[PDB]
């Protein structure tokens, strides 16, 4: 009954990690399908009703079968990398942590940083009866033996990794035993080791891809209650195609200096919002009409909100907004002003974002 | 040119030693042979710390070698610094 | 330092590399204390020097803002510096570095949270899964499976998964939950 | 067949102008340039369109109300009713426009969603057209270089 | 391409001889070699 039963479960567990990128690729197109299907969708008039207008009028039905099957598709891709990518995953954590037991004692000579997530999880896998699971190394924890015992102790290097001095030495000795039955369901769940099977569940968690599945899973999920979240699965260009990832790599490169250029953009405009505030104050006004003075830099959250948003993307800066100096005390000094504005933020600092970009390429 | 110039100053730590000035590919005749003579023999930090000993060390408590270092450091010349040789090729032969 | 002198003097003389196993411990004792340069000697010939790093100078040395200075000055040396200058340049490089070691030797005078959340949502969410197995649902089911059923197998086997992605997503909300109130 | 056809239509002829890229080898230097990456070009703009995509989906579901376009009480022109007319309007009015879509659509000013527009706003404006554009023009240079 | 042209003829003149075109290697052998060569025995203010 096993005999059929495991090699079934076997075969699917096969095919799905061998169709494993080939349902990630149905699963682009097919949103892109739901997207392009999404285009033609309109609002019906209170109560807004939106509603998927088609002359043909089959739209709707092929709508709903798209998100079913991108549903479907999206669970079998997360099965695929459980399936194929995960067994990589626990290899090299699996490969890791032996390592590190072996030569460098991180859990006998030394211990984790208690703010290392991955030493802290790290920590179960070793008492685990089925460790080196998929390494292929059998021997660390007899190398890891010799290495220690005789110093930090033999019987704490046992309790350490699990090993048991009085089961081995009487097995290797003549002891009395009794196999279990495959047929015995409850000898095949005796048979499971609960506490490596926990670690490695908490690895997966960990892996950052398999949370990229589990997010797209749960925005197809979404989909079916509001159909625009499958507009969400289009960012999933940049890991479908490469040349995507080629021309991202050039804003990825240099990401730490453009957002600090982006925060310098801000300090140097909140100072030019604290100069306008303190003298140029009367030229902020919005309003056409005399009655209605609308004030956009009596307050210092409102002239810097004014400064960022209406000023950074004016052309010519915030002078291209704000009322002309034309005959006034203050002519000079707001020319003066508006200039520096126009050259330092539109001109330089944009120049810092378009050479980051440039120079990320070359 | 930043780049550039960051790149260089890479390039020319790690293709030349900083002392002698020899290329790598001789010193990489032997295994690690680059490494070995930029850490051990030719470390510009070993330098540092040999001036800072011969300036603590008393003048009269120097050896021969230190007092010839140290007059020379007092006027002023550059010699004993090793240009274009090392140990290893006054002592090629015999090395090997 | 006598030893290291003989060693390094006589490459391949097995009777002194017996007394450099014996003094094995020694040596690796002194490693980090003993200096190494090659000079130009007064007989016109490459000849290398032993002396003593100390402990304090090595500190120093090592710490973060000297390494700076450090790579400051390879890169001035390395772009505008000249060859002729060089030697120079790095002399009174050094000055100026032992003299502030020196005085940083003189003034010298004689996250982990959210870890915890993480690992305790991790442990809580995964017990939470794998409690469903004693639950005497497998002995429950024993007798329903006794017959074979190719569509309750595949159904049983995506059951699994979808529970696994369940458990995941309930690992995450209360990552987010613990960490809003850690943050509170 | 062009030089033929200019007989039935004269300004056939001018389809001739674009033999210019082979009889001058100066101009194919110069096309080389956009040549070179054109496969990188393509597919930043349709990253383009797919971002700008995105921004009406989020408009179309949110800000609807800021996208009339007439000036006139008793004629609405909305131009984000329709997912296409949305999708058309951010494509062509919001890329050409120095500003993103803010220099075109409503003021958020004294509304409930006003920081989440000027977020929409600034977002539009630092993507779309300061670092998809910059892309293209740094194409061009590492082309030539 | 200005900057690159600069820095090649930097490098030329500092990687080789302007006269006998030998590397500067060989004159490095002995310390201050390429230096004294083409200061003292094939400077070109020497030829001219
Ligand atoms: N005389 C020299 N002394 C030391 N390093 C040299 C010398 N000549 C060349 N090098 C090169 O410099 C490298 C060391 O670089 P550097 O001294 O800047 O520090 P590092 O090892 O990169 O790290 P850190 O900056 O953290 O101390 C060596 O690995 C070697 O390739
Ligand atoms: N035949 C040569 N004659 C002179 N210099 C040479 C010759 N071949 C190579 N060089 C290099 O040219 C360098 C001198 O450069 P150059 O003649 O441009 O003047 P300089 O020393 O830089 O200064 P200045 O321009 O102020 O006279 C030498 O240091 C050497 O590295
Ligand atoms: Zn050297
Ligand atoms: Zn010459």
């Amino acid at each position: 009954f096993w005999k059929k039963i495991i090699a079934y479960q076997q075969k699917l567990l096969n095919y799905f990690a061998r169709n494993f990128y080939n349902m990630r690729m149905l699963a682009l197109f097919v949103a892109f399908a739901i997207n392009f299907i999404l285009l033609f969708y309109k609002v019906s008039t209170i109560a807004v009703h939106y509603v998927l207008e088609e002359s043909s009028g089959y739209m709707e039905p092929t709508l709903r079968i798209l998100a079913i099957l991108h549903t479907v598709i999206s669970f079998f891709c997360i099965i695929g990398y459980y399936c194929l990518k995960v067994p990589l995953v626990i290899f090299k954590r699996e490969k890791e942590v032996a390592r590190k037991l072996e030569f460098d004692g991180l859990y006998i000579t030394e211990q984790p940083s208690e703010d290392d997530i991955k030493g802290q999880w790290d920590r179960l896998v070793i008492n685990t009866q089925s460790f080196p699971n998929n390494y292929w190394d059998k021997f660390v924890k007899r190398k890891v033996m010799d290495k220690y015992g005789e110093f930090y102790g033999r019987d704490r290097i046992s309790e350490l990794l699990g090993m048991d001095k009085a089961a081995l030495d009487f097995s290797d000795a003549r002891e009395k035993k009794k196999p279990k039955k495959d047929s015995s369901l409850s000898a095949v769940l005796n048979s499971i080791d609960v506490k490596y099977q926990m670690w490695k569940l908490g690895v997966v968690f960990t892996d950052n891809s398999f949370l990229y599945l589990a997010w797209y899973m749960t925005m197809s999920v979404l989909g079916h209650y509001n159909n625009f979240f499958f507009a969400a699965h289009l960012l999933d260009i940049a890991m479908g195609f490469k040349t995507l990832r080629t021309i991202l790599s050039s804003v990825t490169h240099n990401g730490k200096q453009l957002v600090l250029t982006v925060g310098l953009l801000a300090v140097v405009v909140y100072l030019y919002t604290v100069v306008a505030f303190n003298f140029f104050r009367k030229f902020y006004n919005k309003s056409e009409d005399g009655d209605t003075p609308d004030m956009k830099c009596d307050d210092m959250l409102t002239c810097y909100m004014f400064h960022m948003y209406v000023g950074v993307r004016a052309g010519g800066g915030i002078g291209d907004e704000i009322e002309d100096p034309a005959g006034d005390e203050y002519e000079i000094y707001r020319i003066i002003f508006d200039i520096t504005f126009f050259f330092f933020v539109i001109v330089i600092l944009l120049a810092i974002i378009q050479g980051l970009i440039i120079d990320a390429f070359g | 040119e930043l780049r550039d110039q960051q790149e260089q100053v890479k390039e020319d730590m790690e293709t030349k030693c900083f002392i002698c000035g020899i290329g790598n590919d001789y010193f990489d005749t032997v295994p690690h042979g680059f490494e070995t003579h930029t850490l051990q023999e030719h470390n510009l930090a070993n330098y540092l710390f040999f001036l800072m000993y011969l300036i603590n060390k008393d003048e009269t408590e120097h050896t021969g070698q230190e007092s010839y270092v140290w007059k020379m450091y007092q006027e002023r010349c550059w010699e004993f610094f090793p240009a274009g040789d090392c140990f290893r090729k006054q002592y090629e032969d015999q090395l090997n | 330092v006598l030893l290291t002198n003989l060693s390094e003097h006589m490459p391949n003389d097995t009777r002194l590399q017996t007394f450099l196993e014996l003094a094995e411990s020694v040596l690796n004792y002194f490693q980090p204390f003993l200096g190494r340069i090659e000079i130009m000697g007064s007989a016109k010939r490459i000849e290398r020097v032993y002396f003593e790093i100390s402990e304090s100078s090595r500190t120093q040395w090592e710490k973060p803002q000297v390494k700076e200075s450090k790579r400051q000055f390879i890169f001035d040396v390395v772009n505008e510096g000249g060859e002729k200058e060089k030697m120079e340049l790095f002399v009174n490089f050094c000055e100026d570095t032992i003299f502030e070691m020196q005085l940083a030797a003189q003034i010298s005078e004689s996250s982990i949270l959210t870890v915890r959340s993480a690992l305790f949502a991790l442990r809580y969410n995964i017990l939470t899964l794998m409690r469903m197995l004693s639950l005497k649902s497998l002995k429950k089911q024993m007798k329903k499976v006794k017959k074979m059923t190719v569509k309750d197998m595949v159904t049983a086997f995506f059951s699994s998964y979808w529970s696994i992605f369940m458990t995941l997503l309930h690992f995450v909300a209360s990552v987010f939950r613990g960490f809003f109130r850690i943050i509170c």
